[PDB]
């Protein structure tokens, strides 16, 4: 005779067909749930009417009266049979029906949004160089600077009798100050160099060595940025459950009523407890409704969210703007429910091992989570580039014309004492004249 | 037409029957090997060339291995097929036999054996594989004569000069170059103003 | 007797020969096929009558009668004892009738237009930068240098002591004029590098900023079109069934109820299932009920429009902007159909193979698909990098030139008027007096 | 019943089946073509003696003698039956023998070894430009020197005065001459530029946009240069046919009188008659022995080979390291015997439809044909330049300097003459 | 009553109690399903005597009689009705036995030695161009000095009048020495500029050849520095099995025949198909026998050695270079074997659902996994691109440094011994005179 599988409408396991009008009848429900009915109802041997429950649940215990509100509250009646559907193997479950051994394995698991990479502004520009070397490469210059400032003393011939034209006096005089030897460096190091260029041997070496250098840095540089500029590999902050267990720029979710949190109360494990506390300060924008409140809200803003390690491979591979991370933290099984000591019971393992051993599982598993599939996202670093990724040297350009116009006023004021009093007068004249 | 074949390692050379006992092909043929490894070492047999393309079928060709001394006690493998595999001989006295029926234009039998897979690991020793410890003067030795390779295996400013002939163009452009300055410094000394 | 040869009439198959005057009989048709028949009537000598199907079908088994139709059905039943059309062999046509070995082969290939003989780019100088950061340049480069030049006339150490003979530069100037330092932000900016070299602090940091940021500029603007130009080149066009498969931003094409879509719908190897779940998830929004049309869908975006390889050299060869791309996916040939029991079929075959043995058949299928093959050809996609459509515009350099011109003999004009004091009266001397040099 | 079938020992065809123990019956063949057999008779309904053939032979006739020496004789004289094995089908054995339909086609192809990235190294530069705007930029640096010495000429303000500190002089400086604009103009091409700056703002507008269009070149040019060193794609020197005729450079070649040779006789496209001609030109070594020594002389060196389509997507699928350039030529089609006048043909010829058309014998034949595969040469560019892809520099500067002796010789002796 | 225990030793799992004094009975052992027993006597109150298997294996069917061995020989008869210890739950084993619900979770997964490092070599900013060029552009650059040289000063242009208001005397001469002339090329190939400017034909055109040259040689480096960088970084590590498959040159393998290569053997599905595949082609080029020589292999070469992933937590937790890549390809349970007639097996799911519930056996895999499952993370190898590790050898400015001051003491002696022709006469006077100033 046939059997009266009991099924929960739950969607990338047990769907209405597509078409309607001539599709009429009790045997129209289709999915990889059903793929599963129905390869078990052939290696076993019998047929089965697809009643849906009359309320729409898992299942659960209701403490007033022993209450079991789902599938489960008619299972021990008898009034059904097997019932493939998403059924946790909880030990409060299974005090009342049997189980069998699960056909698949899931626990909880991070879904956030994937990486886009607006990126900043100041710090775009200088990115490729690491923050080290741009000290090493300022510390370098001033070093430079000051070791040829002091072999310029010790130089013979720098020494060069200013206009020699007439030998008259030996008037001799200096080059190479130390404010023009740090000018010959930093005016070195951007490719345009002054005239000071060295007129004697031993200086012209520190000369060529830092000429080398420069060439070395700024080659380097544009190489590293061509680099950045054409690959653009985007990472992502958090990585894993710990990761996220001690930052606060990102926010943690949950699915109100939801046995996530259920378990995640009372977790008593090393973890999980500070974000069990963190929900608990902010338990009003941490739940949400249901999974999709939680998708819309993971779509918002920059929303961790908790859900199990299925639902998010369904959404993540048909809108390919999420992405799983982390991996696994609990296990839980689907199994398929029975009454106890119904014969089935050992009758259906062993066909879901066999199942399972031949890899069936797994095509129709792959079959019906597939999806289109992640598109290219390869030919799309075409990008003309703006304001907004390089736009800190014109703050960097303001900067040293605010803090060249003090500089100025300030040596205007210097040599104004060092010609006369505090008080000014003259020096107005001085400036209109 | 047993020809003892003993020691560490060795190869049974292929068709070894024209200087040994020079028989007519014509008629059938078979000759028999004896095999002994060092004292207290057991026998590794790695075939490197076998074809016994004349049938694959075997009342007439065929090469066989035998455990222990030359009899029929226990037949270790005897190999009628396109490949053949590597076998171990548990006791120390090796036996590997050949029958050819008119079919002397078998390819080949060819093979060599590894001893010491017995012997328990020492500093002197060496560890190719797995109860493969066999170095005697094995450590790479040219053959690859251990399971897979391990034994024989990837154990092992003049450069610049060795260019093809860039070096030579190279020194010849110097020899010039050395003529250059030594003409330079002629008249970074000798002329002046005017 | 004669025989009764049946025939279909098809795009390049069987013709109508054109005429004006009204002619009849067996010289009305004139096409491929009708080459093969005279040609192997020829050899085989006989006589022979033409008469067109008139269903007008190939034929197929209509399951409410289990009934034949079209050139299936005339036939079977001895209507007709011949059929020199393209009869495709195939599994429920050749358990009713008899065939001889197929004088072609075919498959099932992709059109695809080619991709507008590499689409050049012009006035792409300021490509890799957009152009506001082109208008924050110039509108820079004129700040810092009217900038430069201001703290240029307020500050201690502007004044140069030309000589060393310690005298006073009361002069209005020493170092900079507004087109000087104008045009030597200008230089720097543009790498090579000017003269007007500061000494004051004030200047100075000014100077090392400006560079800086050129540095910043120059080396963004390098990798950028390094950037623009790998990307370019990286990427491969289509030549393959599986980009098809894998990509997905073009989209495919058939016409569904002609087997092809039957063809993919029925095969089970990979990339042929996932295109099939492709169609069948679009389901008309990327299908086709005819030929024609799906040539002209192609003709105006990127559609594939799968079809059967001979239409599609065809078509290949009257236009001249759509080829084929791949190779062949599935095969089945053609026959020439014959009752179930002929006599005729082994003689038939015999000169197949003979005229295929001597290639006289290629020697027509080249007379009427590359005899309209190549009377239009195009080009040859000449490919190269780094040519003057992209990238190599001199128009810049004559607008240079032309407001140089303009500027000098406005100035010229103004050394005349300003600084002779007469009109007219200048002119002559003027470029007389220096037109010897 | 049983039936004698019968095969032959080609490559990916029918070959021994691989392992250690003695194996014994029909099972020690294996293969495509036999497991199609093997389909055919759960489809039909056979019973297996797969019996070889005395000599491997395609059945093919000696003229004088009039036998048929081959699978022929045991297809006529009833000692076998349906010859389950690729057997082209040929006018010449069609008159005695009966083929079923072809169960796949054919057709005689090029075989060419793919190119291999180094650079001929004797003008490795001027690749990342077209030579067009190579000339256009030096005739433009012409262009604008002249203009540049024109507007400098013709300035109330390009006129300085020598000996400034004395102002009784002439004014004859004008820091441009006949070779001075045109020494700047190059100078300014390369990043360093000469110490002739403008003064007049009727010129110095020439020399911005002169900066602004050698700027553009070089920036240009080194982001291309950057391009094709970093994503480099060769291509074949010849893709047709047709291209190895009027070329008589690749020396190509054939199996010696064997199918290939059959075809190009008698051939009156005259497409393949310059072909041929130039193969029977040179008949001591474009025709070689097999296809052995043919593939081996193709990797040798620069040669041509050409034979049968499926040997050809079978061999260049294990050794990818050549390529069949080109695409089809001819079409034959392998099929399968039976006597003549035997019930099988229409029996079997439904069979092979069914299995064409059910999808089956595309993955038979991948199955086999497929081997390994296309392995990575995609990331393996990661090379130091060399004298290999920089050599004519070193030559230009060469003839620079030779250049340069030459007309400093020239000028000594000018300037002298004129003293004298 | 007291119950019956059979166990196995194995690596993490069920472990001898390591001690020197003797130990006894259910107090010598120790590990994690040792534990796991302890923790369900607790729960359910057993009294257990735990022993070994004689044949220590997880016993499997035998196609000699049909018969079997070890814990399911010796369960399907009465000697025990327990056993704690990884024995696979599969179809043959649950005929005849009778499994409890899954404590664990299984799976075969690759292992691959870890990306070890960048391995950077300081002089990496050498690289881009071969060692063979260097050598020729510095010797190259000594012979354009010195032709440059021996022009200049052998021409009749290049002398020249100094003064700086010349009226016509004779003081002329030119301005190139060998130092002047070597470091205008040493500047030209590092593109700084220089101080001379070339006047004559000769000079000029040497100069202009000499800038091309260095031109060409400065954007050869930057581009060939810039491809090896954006090839380095478009470099994709394998992450997943299919990658690995499409990959070629990392060889395969597994511990032959250990229940894990056959999932390969009788596998369906296509890329599981190419791995036996490659597997089969190989056929014991690779494919190891034992595990810790996998291991050694995986460490001295490139290997994936697909393994169970439970023995791959305690292989790298236990060792560095070794990385979990991918996933879980099957799925296993390790269960508790009980006969077919007993109580215990439901008691039991129970029980280590209880167990589950609480996260409990989740903290026995920390204890015997993580406690020794972070004493070898080094770090957490933060990455990124520019770091001074690469090109960052500084060490040149210091050798040009020292050689400077050198030379340069060397000379300020040279000057005082030999120019002024005493020695120790103005050493102090020199110093004084160029210091207080
Ligand atoms: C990558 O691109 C996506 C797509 O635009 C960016 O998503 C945007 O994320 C911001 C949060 O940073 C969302 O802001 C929200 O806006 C709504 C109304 O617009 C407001 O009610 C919320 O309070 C919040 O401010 C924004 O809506 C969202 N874009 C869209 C179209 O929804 C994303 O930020 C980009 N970057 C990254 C790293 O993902
Ligand atoms: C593919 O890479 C290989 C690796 O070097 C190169 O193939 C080379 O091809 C040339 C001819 O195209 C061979 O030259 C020799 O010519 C002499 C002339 O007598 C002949 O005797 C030799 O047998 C050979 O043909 C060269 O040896 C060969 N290299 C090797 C290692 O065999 C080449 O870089 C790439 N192929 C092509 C066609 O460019
Ligand atoms: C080529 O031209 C057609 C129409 O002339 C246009 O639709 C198509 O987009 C062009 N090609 C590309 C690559 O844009
Ligand atoms: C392609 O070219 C042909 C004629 O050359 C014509 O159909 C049309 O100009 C083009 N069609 C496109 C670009 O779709
Ligand atoms: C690089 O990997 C090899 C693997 O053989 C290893 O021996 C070596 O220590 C590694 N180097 C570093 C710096 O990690
Ligand atoms: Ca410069």
């Amino acid at each position: 005779r046939s059997l009266i599988v009991t099924t929960i409408l739950e969607e990338p396991y047990v769907l209405f067909k597509k078409s309607d009008k001539p599709l009429y009848g009790n045997d129209r429900f289709e999915g990889y749930c059903i793929d599963l009915l129905r390869e078990l109802s052939t290696i076993l041997g019998f047929t089965y009417e697809i009643r849906l429950v009359e309320d729409g649940k898992y299942g659960a215990q209701d403490d007033v009266n022993g209450q079991w509100n789902g599938m489960v509250r008619e299972l021990i009646d008898h009034k059904a049979d097997l019932a493939v559907a998403p059924l946790a193997i909880t030990y409060v479950r299974e005090k009342v029906i049997d189980f069998s051994k699960p056909f698949m394995t899931l626990g909880i698991s991070i879904l956030y949004r994937k990486p886009n990479g607006t990126n900043p502004g100041v710090f775009s520009f200088l990115n490729p160089l690491s923050p080290d070397i741009w000290m090493y490469v300022l510390l370098a210059c001033l070093g430079v600077s000051c070791v040829l400032f002091v072999i310029a003393r010790f130089s013979p011939y720098e020494w060069y009798n200013p206009h020699p034209c007439n030998p008259d006096s030996d008037v001799v005089e200096n080059n190479f100050t130390l404010l023009n030897s740090f000018w010959f460096g930093v005016g070195a190091l951007m490719q345009q160099g002054s005239e000071l260029m060295p007129k004697a041997l031993s200086t012209r070496i520190v000369g060529g060595i830092w000429w080398f250098f420069t060439l070395i840095i700024i080659s380097s540089y544009t190489a590293n940025l061509a680099a950045f500029l054409t690959v653009e590999r985007m990472e992502s902050p958090i990585d894993s459950a710990d990761d996220l267990a001690k930052q606060t720029k990102i926010e943690y979710g949950a699915v109100e009523d939801g046995a996530t949190m259920t378990f995640f109360k009372k977790s008593k494990i090393s973890t999980y407890d500070k974000m069990w506390a963190f929900m608990s300060s902010r338990r009003q924008s941490v739940l949400v409704k249901s999974n999709e409140e939680g998708i819309q809200r993971v779509l918002t803003s920059d929303y961790a969210f908790l859900m199990e390690s299925t639902t998010i491979e369904f959404v993540t591979q048909r809108n390919c703007n999420l992405t799983q991370i982390g991996g696994l933290i609990d296990s839980k099984g689907y199994g398929v429910g029975t009454p106890m000591g119904s014969p089935y019971r050992d009758k259906i393992t062993i066909a879901i091992l066999q199942l399972q051993e031949e890899g069936k599982l797994h095509m129709m598993k792959e079959k019906w989570w597939r999806g289109n599939g992640c598109p290219e996202e390869e030919s799309k670093e075409a990008s003309a580039l703006g304001v907004q990724n390089i736009g800190g040297i014109f703050i960097v350009l303001a900067a040293g014309l605010v803090l060249s116009v003090f500089v100025a006023v300030g040596e205007f004021l210097y040599k104004s004492k060092k010609n006369a009093q505090l008080e000014k007068r003259s020096f107005c004249s001085a400036m209109v004249e | 037409c047993q020809f003892e074949l003993s020691g560490a390692d060795g190869i049974v050379r292929s068709s070894q029957v024209e200087q040994e006992e020079k028989t007519k092909p014509g008629q059938a043929v078979d000759c028999i090997w004896t095999i002994k490894a060092t004292p207290k070492a057991k026998i590794y047999l790695r075939f490197l060339d076998y074809q016994m393309e004349h049938s694959n079928e075997c009342k007439r060709n065929f090469v066989a291995v035998y455990d222990g001394s030359s009899a029929i006690e226990n037949l270790k493998a005897k190999f009628c097929s396109t490949v053949a595999n590597d076998v171990m001989l548990k006791t120390g006295v090796g036996v590997i036999r050949m029958w050819a029926d008119e079919g002397s234009r078998l390819s080949r039998f060819r093979m060599l054996f590894t001893s010491f897979v017995e012997p328990p690991c020492t500093s002197s020793t060496f560890f190719c594989h797995s109860n493969m410890c066999i170095n005697n003067s094995l450590v790479c030795n040219g053959v690859q004569n251990c399971a897979y390779p391990w034994d024989e295996n990837h154990c092992k400013l003049f450069e610049q000069i060795t260019k093809t002939h860039g070096t030579i163009i190279g020194v010849t452009s110097g020899i010039v170059l050395v003529l250059l300055i030594i003409s330079i410094l002629v008249q970074v000394k000798q002329p002046r103003k005017k």
